[PDB]
């Protein structure tokens, strides 16, 4: 999920990252690294299913 | 899916409300050898909270 | 044979080199756990850089703790090593820089040491 | 020093598999009740609490 991000979500340059809870779910808070590892860029996140 | 079409539409709301907005540098290209933050961003996140 | 295994690294323009050997010399003190320690230092420092070289580093060093320090202003760095506490659950701490930085009430599951004065506190 | 109350509390290594990539040990549990050596360290008589 980071490792995606430093090369998949950050060579391509994106505007902006989505976030969803996966369909198989492990403890809670799943989408806690995107929004640090977005957040050293200030890259804005937008999760969907975080509550 | 509702959320999705949703999202996406309030970050194209956003965006096109963004870019009237002006002097933006690109972010990073890639991680490797950019210790800097990227002056543009928090702004991205001004318009996209007043959508 | 009865030795704990450490690591510490160093980014940025300062330089350790014979102050960290000094430490060393001035390390062994007294003691029956001796510690084992492994330096690497990185001129750059980076979220897919460190998070790669301290985990590469595992794999030879197969060390229990790990002190981070940097020349860096930049606060974010130490964010993501508490993500790298969450998940490797080794301790890490830090002693300048960036590591050192004030940084959010730390989770509870996350182990984690930094050199910042708290807000309370100042 | 935490290694030294590793000495005094249960007379056992700290030592842990370090890989992110490898399943985490189940030992490592452990070190959670280790944090309050951890957190109670001191050197030269001067705290780093
Ligand atoms: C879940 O969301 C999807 C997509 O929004 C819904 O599918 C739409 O249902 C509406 C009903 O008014 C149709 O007009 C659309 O053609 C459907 N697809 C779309 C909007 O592209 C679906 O109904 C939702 N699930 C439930 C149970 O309501
Ligand atoms: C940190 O550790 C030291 C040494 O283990 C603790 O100091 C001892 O406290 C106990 C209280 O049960 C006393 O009986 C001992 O006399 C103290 N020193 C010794 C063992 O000689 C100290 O309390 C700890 N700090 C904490 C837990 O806040």
């Amino acid at each position: 999920m980071a490792l995606s991000v430093c090369e998949d979500l950050i060579s391509s340059q994106v505007y902006a990252i989505l976030v969803s809870h996966p369909p198989a779910p492990t403890d809670h808070l799943t989408p806690t690294p995107i929004s640090y590892t977005a957040g050293f860029y200030r890259i804005p996140v937008i999760g969907l299913t975080t509550r | 899916s509702a959320h999705i079409s949703d999202a996406v539409a309030v970050v194209a709301q956003a965006i096109h409300e963004l870019f009237e907005m002006e002097q933006i540098t690109d972010p990073p290209r890639g991680c490797v050898g950019n210790t800097n933050i990227w002056k543009t961003g928090p702004l991205f996140k001004r318009v996209l909270m007043s959508s | 044979h009865p030795n704990m295994d450490i690591a510490v690294i160093l980014v940025g323009t300062t330089e350790e080199v014979a102050i960290k050997d000094v430490h060393e010399k001035d390390d062994f003190h007294h003691l029956p756990v001796t510690p084992r320690v492994e330096l690497v230092t990185m001129q750059e420092s980076d979220p897919k850089s460190i998070i790669t070289r301290i985990c590469d580093l595992m794999s030879d060093k197969k060390v229990q703790g790990v002190v981070f320090g940097d020349d860096t202003d930049q606060e974010a760095i130490a964010q993501i090593l508490d993500f790298i506490s969450v998940q490797t659950l080794t301790p890490i701490l830090g002693i300048h820089g960036g590591s050192s930085m004030i940084m959010a009430d730390k989770e509870e599951a996350s182990m984690f040491f930094q050199f910042g004065p708290s807000i309370e506190q100042q | 020093t935490a290694a030294s109350t590793m000495l005094s509390e249960h007379n056992s290594i700290p030592q842990s598999k370090s890989s992110c990539n490898n399943i985490q040990e189940s030992r490592v549990y452990e070190a959670h009740m280790l944090k309050r050596y951890l957190i109670n360290v001191t050197f030269e008589g001067r705290d780093l609490s």
